[PDB]
RNA sequence: GGCCUGCU
RNA sequence: AGUAGAAACAAGGCC
């Protein structure tokens, strides 16, 4: 109901009625990435330098109506001046702790779930068992090895239909996976992310990342696993060697 | 081509009847009068609203005719009548009440 | 007794303290002011290093070309540009020789990228000079203004969706009489044929700051976007045909970088026998962009792609024949100040061709008298040689088919050479049985790069026995020693978010401990002063502090309110659990297991106000501009949380007259979400096609109303509803 | 017979039709059949579909014309007529919500009686074999296939026709319409057969107009055209050309090799002019510090309460006067400023509670202490070209001074050890691992051997500094605010103590560029008479505010207090930069634990503990009259957190230059030590880059003396 | 005096 | 004045 009513209230008005006739859908990508800001050439710069004004940092127009105007003491958590070129409005920091003390509850049980590539690492270290300190010259020699210790043996764009139709099931189009390895990891990451209500985009992006294999070149010196190259800087150093074994082991 | 000929029409009494047929070698009846314009009868059943209950069109489909049944004729139905079908027309008969 | 860290080269080698010799702890050099000083002397010291070349003059565009190919032969060690046309096919037709098959296979890729490109990639660019407006915008931004002027005047092939149209339209309007652009004060204004050359010939010229490593300030240029794309596939062929030969070291990283260094090394030495004694060079190329003419690159490219189809040659040709015409935009301007009447002023560049010279120095006034002849429309001709290596792919091509010439196949002598070639930079290991075969063997190494416009900087250079040489700030002594100071910038607060700058930070140091050979007590500090400078920027302190801030109130009634106040995140005054041995870990996930389900709850809300993912492209990924090299990107691992919000923008685009530039923004971005709204796909997968919005959106509201109904909360009153609102929409479009 | 689709059919589906032409992007004029019979293709999709709706029963309700209602199901929904994506979208969404299975190729319709698909195709053939063709191509199907043809039949597998008899008459009537219509036109010469399936293209890169010409201009000096270079090239093959040139080329183009010995090396120039002046934003060497002893965190407290009860902690004071002016400025303001402060102090003192931040007035003492209003305005060049003094800004090379014995002294000093620790370091996770307990006991011994030293004082000063002056320059940009300089130690007693050195006034600090200047006028405390080396402070004013009393043997000193007062600037990078010195500490102690790596992976053993307690070992790090001196590992990181402080602190240009064109030849030097037969092409150049970058930093020059220092010790 | 902006 | 160093800041523009 309401997305068509937005179109056409968009529609309503001439300017954005020609926007949406003359632009094809091949240009959506140009003009989503349209905008007058530069990208930032020292970003530590003015953090450090933003974030001593008041109302530094930006949030959708719905704070208004989540987040009082002003805290206990009367401290201003938000303000209704839009940014430069988009309809969110700039808010204070505070509304951020804010949100983390009074702002709204949810159940966030199933974000281990959804970012299984990070408490994967903390389960692996949290089981570990570390061993003595060896002190002796470390030959260090340079090696392609993969970082990802989870990759589904599939490539970006092997793996991309997959995520696709785990998450845009209507948009894959032609493609219809033959592989049955995609086959079964389609069916487990389906039901087991079946409404999940993070974002579409974090969940394709964390699909893509546990399951598309990566490789990076890196100096080692013995490993050479997957689960042994994540801690590769806490087992071997210059001159001294930390024997370890991951929990998954 | 495809053409069409009427038959019926002529000299015919106020509140009396006549019957006019076209034959082809949707379907319709039309008719014309000085003053005025190309005025619609009825189509093949849907009917114009001065001439409702009045005239009645039918069809046979075996012998390629079509059938206006014309019954308490009025003054102002003195017309030249036409058929047409669906881009082609026939070359009309005169009804003159 | 009298203090002197130097002196500590008496016991450390240089090499093993080198990190003590870069003073990477201080503000770096920036510049003030205008470039376009450096701009005029960049263009003519370019063009006097290649004075002996000929003169001609263009009949499109006008302006004077210097063509220096084939000129006389060099009698002195200065800079020259005079490369010989037959010396560089020859040197390609051995390098082909050497690695047969190379040239064939790389434009058989390149040919198949090309037919399949899109023209979005074009959008993956940083700054670019747009030519509608005469200044630099976002890549994506430039390429919207040139498509829609360029649909007003009639070139609509880009349509097609593929940049080998894109760039068949921008040839197109180089034979048009008159086309039409927009300026907002909106007027019209009509460019005839040779201006709108110009515009499209010319780039804009900036001043590069953050540049540690040097005492004077230098130029850099930006392309318009007519000829980016030729850029980007002439790029992608070098790039093709550096990846297959293992001379090159400029597509691949640092560590890669210095397994190639150590395996030439290796080969050279081992392979030489007692007799044979070896010398590394580590030079420098003086003025490597000034002395490269893109006359050569199109020679190059010609050669690279013989027995090709001539449509692939052609589009791989037009790059360097519109580098060979192209021209430089002077620069901001100069500002003049007046004391007795105690006022400044600022004059455009593009005045620099009337305005009189007596408000210049001696120094400028001179630049300004040598480079007026070649000042067309407000911009300089700069035809004899490359500005800030565009084509720095195809210069590395050059230098390692110099680099391979030296195989001893070719040198017909007992001396011979080899090495690795990054551009600007080489390291060369020179082979000879004597101390006079090594001198006749870096003659005439030095001789034949002469012959091919390239130039060794001799007060740069230094050569000694193999085991010690230096490259790229890489100091290798009998194997790479870590610096640790090149990376030194990195290991403050990147800039991008609260959980983006902590996970950045945290694998900064990860990493650095595994390539730089940090040390564990070094990153454990390395880590605390990190965390103090985040605390102390981001104003969220322990807690359990009464350091009064802005953020001091509400941080310290949660740190009340929480029970187990060990799970609370750094970014909200809770305790920092991370070690070395967790340097691999997000926050949120190292701390899951502590936090209260409330706040956990809270922390981490889909629906929170904060949180704004654009593409899948921008999820993740931070653009860091390392210290001493090229702007990167970094892969950090961190969840989506309340502290994942985007900072403020800058805000002053307000008081200009492209201020419309918002509103058109907002309205893009409007449609952008609607549309996202009508297909979630439209951020991981671009949508293609050659329909229009509407149409897309309003047939989708019709199905997906009656299907959600065939199952769902629709119900018949509401499809019907839809269904006709899609008819009121439909004849909306219609008028 | 294009004419037929002009005239009978109507636009909807001409255009519709018009956009499946460009969609597979063939051209229309070259064949038209196809578009005439995919055409009437969508012609039967539609009056099949249409006029067919349905209600919550099954039974579809059949109306020749939709009435006004909630009752406008339609029976049959379309799926050609759409983009191949949408076409697959719909596809999805179908399988996805009715749980039936996914075709391959595209169908044309879906109904809900029998809850499936529908692929209309309507060939020129007879059906019984088109119908079965098209069965083989779609794999094991059970979406129901209906095809006609012009004859008049009809088909379907199961004998399945799925709605009413009276629109099939509908369908064939049209068919025949069709039919005996081209019978008036006369296609049948091809139309039975005109399309076989066609599918190739030639990708078409034409060089021509103005961009050819500009290709003619892009060639060596003697060829004319692209075409004859492209042919030169393609019949080029090498014939050893590059060693005719070698040998006609001139000998003198050569890479000479001039070896490198003991006697080759020169010691570097240094520039001579005036003694070098002071540039820290804050005294390093002379600062004075007035204590508390409050319990209080470096963050924790209020600034200015501290300050005040600092300050009231020492008695003694005077009435300021002038001791040493700035030989430059106005001394009184500097006097009234400082009286102006200490009044506004008082003033503060005596309400009711201190305020975190202060506003002073804007007087016109700190007006032209800060310069105010002195930016001349900015006017357009049409009305300012006749003023003569109109010219550019003053650009030319820094002027030149000699390096001063005062900077290696304050260097020395530096180096020293202290009475306080000046580092309170965070909180990290328990270690857990043994190398996490060893890399914790180096970082102990190494915070214990530089917490007391003066450039860890240095780098809090400096921190404190920029991020209180950065602060308040984002925050009061419009209006002079105060600002003590504060630091908190801890005595060896264990007391924590606070430490006012002084304060800052920072003005006007509307800062748009990463280059704009922010003003600001400091005053610190001083025990230094500036009558001893002036020429040390030529940017400084000095005046003389009171007398302190330290407890000596020599009766009590009752020494003199001076107050130490400038105009100073930085921007905000210089702040940014600042207010990073803590990495300091990482580059020095990062050094020292390479250092002992190195040695430990000799001796398969950590090699810390003896390092730091045994002190046997020494390392080189400076020169005596008797010689040259080692000392410690300690005094090495002492050293080095000391270098690193100075050159976070001096930061400039010449800096970053010197260093390069300083390491260049420090390898050159190290390879001839190390017996590497070293040589050189133009040492003289390298002379000149190197000398070049000494210009007036007292930093750059000092390390200019080190490394002169370091060649006359080294090559021996 | 009042209001706008701080990488455009 | 001061910062800084091959050109700039020491607020800008709009009424």
């Amino acid at each position: 109901m309401e997305r068509i009513k937005e179109l056409r209230d968009l529609m309503s008005q001439s300017r954005t009625r020609e926007i949406l006739t003359k632009t094809t859908v091949d240009h959506m990508a140009i003009i989503k990435k349209y905008t007058s800001g530069r990208q930032e050439k020292n970003p530590a710069l003015r953090m450090k330098w933003m974030m001593a004004m008041k109302y530094p940092i930006t949030a959708d127009k719905r704070i208004m109506e989540m987040i009082p105007e002003r805290n206990e003491q009367g401290q201003t958590l938000w303000s209704k001046t839009n940014d430069a070129g988009s309809d969110r409005v700039m808010v204070s920091p505070l509304a951020v702790t804010w949100w983390n003390r009074n702002g709204p509850t949810t159940s966030a049980v199933h974000y281990p779930k959804i970012y299984k590539t990070y408490f994967e690492k903390v389960e692996r270290l949290k089981h570990g068992t570390f061993g003595p300190v060896h002190f002796r010259n470390q030959v260090k020699i340079r090696r392609r090895v993969d970082i990802n210790p989870g990759h589904a043996d599939l490539s970006a764009k092997e793996a991309q239909d997959v995520i696709m139709e785990v998450v845009f099931p209507n948009e894959v189009g032609a493609r219809i996976l033959t592989s049955e390895s995609q086959l079964t990891i389609t069916k487990e990451k389906k039901e087991e992310l079946q409404d999940c209500k993070i974002s579409p985009l974090m969940v394709a992006y964390m699909l893509e990342r546990e399951l598309v294999r990566k490789t990076r070149f890196l100096p080692v010196a013995g490993g050479t696993s997957s689960v042994y190259i994540e801690v590769l800087h806490l087992t071997q150093g210059t001159c001294w060697e930390q024997m370890y074994t991951p929990g998954g082991e | 081509q495809v053409q069409l000929q009427e038959s019926g029409g002529g000299l015919v009494q106020a509140g009396d009847s006549l019957r006019l047929s076209c034959a082809a070698s949707i379907m319709a009846w039309f008719r014309q009068t000085p003053g005025k314009e190309r005025e619609l009868v009825a189509r093949l059943q849907y009917y114009r609203d001065s001439v409702k209950g009045r005239f009645t069109l039918s069809r046979d489909n075996a012998k390629n005719t079509l059938y206006l049944q014309m019954n308490s004729l009025k003054p102002e139905d003195t017309a030249v009548y036409y058929c047409a079908f669906t881009d082609y027309w026939g070359q009309g008969t005169q009804v003159t009440v | 007794m009298d203090v002197n860290p130097t002196l500590l080269f008496l016991k450390v080698p240089a090499q093993n303290a080198i990190s003590t010799t870069f003073p990477y702890t201080g503000d770096p050099p920036y510049s003030h002011g205008t470039g376009t000083g450096y701009t005029m002397d960049t263009v003519n010291r370019t063009h006097q290093y290649s004075e002996k070349g000929r003169w001609t003059t263009n009949t499109e565009t006008g302006a004077p070309q210097l063509n220096p190919i084939d000129g006389p032969l060099p009698e002195d060690n200065e800079p020259s540009g005079y490369a010989q046309t037959d010396c560089v096919l020859e040197a390609m037709a051995f390098l082909e020789e050497s690695h047969p098959g190379i040239f064939e296979n790389s434009c058989l890729e390149t040919m198949e990228v090309v037919q399949q490109t899109r023209v979005d990639k074009l959008t993956q660019g940083r700054q670019t000079y747009d030519w509608t407006l005469n200044r630099n915008q976002p890549a994506a931004t430039a390429l919207a203004n040139t498509i829609e002027v360029f649909r007003s005047n009639g070139l609509t092939a880009n349509e097609s969706g593929r940049l080998i149209d894109f760039l068949k339209d921008v040839m197109e309007s180089m034979d048009k009489e008159e086309m039409e652009i927009t300026t907002h004060f909106k007027k019209k204004q009509r460019l005839n044929k040779r201006s709108y050359l110009i515009r499209a010939l010319t780039l804009n010229t900036m001043t590069k700051d953050a540049e540690r490593g040097k005492l004077k300030r230098r130029a850099i240029a930006t392309p318009g976007m007519q000829i980016r794309g030729f850029v980007y596939f002439v790029e992608t062929l070098a790039r093709s045909i550096c990846e297959k030969l293992e001379q090159s070291g400029l597509p691949v990283g640092g560590n890669e970088k210095k397994a190639k260094l150590a395996n030439v090394v290796r080969k050279m030495m081992t392979n030489s026998q007692d007799t044979e004694l070896s010398f590394t060079i580590t030079g420098d190329n003086t003025k490597w962009n000034e002395n490269q003419n893109p006359r050569m690159f199109l020679a190059m490219i010609t050669y690279i792609t013989r027995n090709q189809p001539e449509w692939f040659r052609n589009v791989l040709s037009i790059a360097p024949i519109m580098f060979s015409n192209k021209m430089a935009r002077l620069g901001k301007g100069y500002m003049f100040e007046s004391k007795s009447m105690k006022l400044r002023t600022q004059i455009p560049a593009e005045m620099l061709a009337s305005i009189d010279l007596k408000y210049f120095n001696d120094s400028t006034r001179k630049k300004i008298e040598k480079i007026r002849p070649l000042l067309i429309d407000g911009t300089a001709s700069l035809s004899p040689g490359m500005m800030m290596g565009m084509f720095n792919m195809l210069s590395t091509v050059l230098g390692v088919s110099i680099l391979n010439l030296g195989q001893k196949r070719y040198t017909k002598t007992t001396y011979w050479w080899d090495g690795l070639q990054s551009s600007d930079d080489f390291a060369l290991i020179v082979n000879a049985p004597n101390h006079e075969g090594i001198q006749a063997g870096v003659d005439r190494f030095y001789r034949t790069c002469k012959l091919l416009g390239i130039n060794m900087s001799k007060k740069k250079s230094y050569i000694n026995r193999t085991g010690t040489f230096e490259f790229t700030s890489f100091f290798y002594r009998y194997g790479f020693v870590a610096n640790f100071s090149m990376e030194l910038p990195s290991f403050g607060v990147s800039g991008i978010n609260e959980s983006a700058d902590m996970s950045i930070g945290v694998t900064v140091i990860k990493n650095n401990m595994i390539n730089n050979d940090l040390g564990p007590a070094t990153a454990q500090m390395a880590l605390q002063l990190f965390i103090k400078d985040y605390r102390y920027t981001y104003r969220c302190h322990r807690g359990d502090t009464q350091i009064q801030t802005r953020r001091s109130f509400e941080i310290k009634k949660l740190w009340e309110q929480t029970r187990s106040k060990a799970g609370l995140l750094v970014s909200d005054g809770g305790p920092n659990l991370y070690n070395i041995r967790n340097l691999h870990i997000p926050e949120v996930c190292l701390k899951w297991e502590l936090m209260d389900e409330d706040y956990q709850g809270r922390l981490c809300n889909p629906l929170n106000p904060f949180v704004s993912h654009k593409e899948i492209e921008s999820v993740n990924n931070a653009v860091m501009m390392p210290a001493h090299g090229p702007a990167k990107n970094m892969e950090y691992d961190a969840v989506a949380t309340t502290h994942s919000w985007i900072p403020k923008r800058n805000r002053s685009i307000l008081n200009t007259s492209q201020r419309g530039i918002l509103e058109d923004e907002q309205m893009y971005q409007k449609c952008c979400n609607l549309f996202e709204k009508f297909f979630p796909s439209s951020s991981y997968r671009r949508p293609v096609g050659i329909s229009s919005m509407v149409e897309a959106m309003v047939s989708r509201a019709r199905i997906d109303a009656r299907i959600d109904f065939e199952s769902g909360r629709i119900k018949k009153e509401e499809f019907a509803e839809i269904m006709k609102i899609c008819s009121t929409i439909e004849e909306l479009r219609r008028q | 017979m294009e004419d037929f689709v002009r005239q009978c059919f109507n636009p909807m589906i001409v255009e519709l039709a018009e956009k499946a032409m460009k969609e597979y992007g063939e051209d229309l004029k070259i064949e038209t059949n196809k578009f005439a019979a995919i055409c009437t293709h969508l012609e039967v999709c539609f009056m099949y579909s249409d006029f067919h709706f349905i209600n919550e029963r099954g039974e579809s309700i059949i109306v020749e014309s939709g009435d006004p209602n909630a009752l406008l199901k339609h029976r049959f929904e379309i799926i050609e007529g759409r983009d191949r994506t949408m076409a697959w979208t719909v596809v999805n969404s179908i399988c996805n919500t009715t749980g039936a299975e996914k075709p391959k190729f595209l169908p044309d319709l879906y109904d809900y009686k029998e809850n499936r698909f529908i692929e209309i195709g309507v060939t020129r053939r007879e059906v019984h074999i088109y119908y079965l063709e098209k069965a083989n191509k779609i794999k094991s199907e059970k979406t129901h296939i209906h095809i006609f043809s012009f004859t008049g039949e009809e088909m379907a597998t199961k004998a399945d026709y799925t709605l009413d008899e009276e629109s099939r008459a509908r369908i064939k009537t049209r068919l025949f319409t069709i039919r005996q219509e081209m019978a008036s036109r006369g296609l049948w010469d091809s139309f039975r057969q005109s399309e076989r399936g066609e599918e190739t293209i030639e990708e078409r890169f034409e060089i021509t107009g103005t961009m050819r010409r500009l290709a003619d201009q892009s060639l060596p000096p003697n060829f004319s055209s692209l075409e004859n270079f492209r042919a030169y090239v393609d019949g080029f093959e090498p014939n050893g050309y590059i060693e005719g040139k070698l040998s006609q080329m001139s000998k003198e183009v050569n890479a000479r090799i001039e070896p490198f010995l003991k006697t080759t090396p020169r010691p570097l120039r240094l520039p001579d002019g005036p003694p070098c002046s002071q540039r820290s934003k804050f005294l390093l060497m002379d600062a004075l510090k007035l204590s508390i002893e409050d319990p209080s965190h470096e963050g924790e407290g209020i600034p200015l309460y501290d300050a005040i009860k600092c300050m009231r902690t020492f008695f003694g004071w005077k009435e300021p006067n002038v001791v040493k002016p700035h030989e430059k400025g106005i001394n009184p303001n500097y006097l009234l400023a400082w009286k102006q402060v200490l009044a506004e102090l008082q003033d503060i003192e005596n309400e009711e509670k201190i305020p975190k931040t202060k506003n002073m007035k804007k007087t016109s003492q700190l007006k032209w202490a800060l310069g105010e209003n002195m930016a001349p305005e900015k006017v357009d060049f049409d009305d300012c070209k006749d003023v003569s003094d109109l010219k550019q800004y003053d650009s030319d090379e820094p002027e030149l001074r000699s390096l001063a014995s005062w900077i290696q002294s304050e260097f020395n000093k530096a180096c020293e050890l202290t009475d306080s620790s000046w580092i309170e370091l965070d909180e990290i996770g328990e270690d857990v691992a043994p190398i996490e307990h060893i890399a914790s006991m180096r970082r102990n011994y190494f915070t214990a051997e530089v917490s007391h030293c003066r450039a860890t004082e240095y780098i809090m000063k400096g921190v404190y500094i920029n991020t209180a002056l950065l602060n308040a320059s984002c925050a009061a940009m419009d209006d002079f605010q105060l600002i003590p300089m504060i630091s908190k130690c801890r005595t060896k007693e264990g007391r924590r103590k606070t430490n006012l050195y002084g304060f800052i006034i920072k003005g006007r600090s509307h800062l748009r560029n990463d280059t704009d200047v922010v003003n600001f006028v400091s005053m610190e405390f001083s025990l230094t008479d500036p009558r001893l080396e002036p020429h040390k402070w030529e940017k400084y004013c000095v005046l003389e505010i009171g007398d302190m009393l330290l407890r000596s043997a020599i009766g009590q000193v009752s020494r003199p207090m001076f107050l130490y007062v400038r105009t100073n600037g930085t921007s905000k990078i210089k702040m940014k930069w600042g207010m990073e010195m803590r990495r300091c500490l990482l580059q020095s102690l990062q050094q020292i634990e390479s250092m002992i790596e190195a040695e430990s992976s000799v001796k398969e053993k950590d090699m810390t503990k003896e390092f730091f307690e045994n002190k046997s070992e020494t390392w080189p790090i400076g020169e005596s009259p008797k010689g040259v001196e080692e000392g410690s590992i300690g005094k090495v990181c002492r050293t080095l957190l000391a270098k690193s402080v100075f050159n976070s602190l001096y930061a400039s240009p010449q800096l970053e230059g010197f260093s390069a064109e300083s390491r260049k030849l420090l390898l050159i030097v190290q390879a001839l030590r190390d017996n590497l037969e070293p040589g050189t092409f133009d040492l003289g150049g390298l002379y000149e880059a190197i000398e070049e970058c000494l210009i007036n930093d007292p930093w750059v020059l000092l390390n200019a003396s080190w490394f002169n220092s370091f060649l006359t010790h080294a090559l021996r």
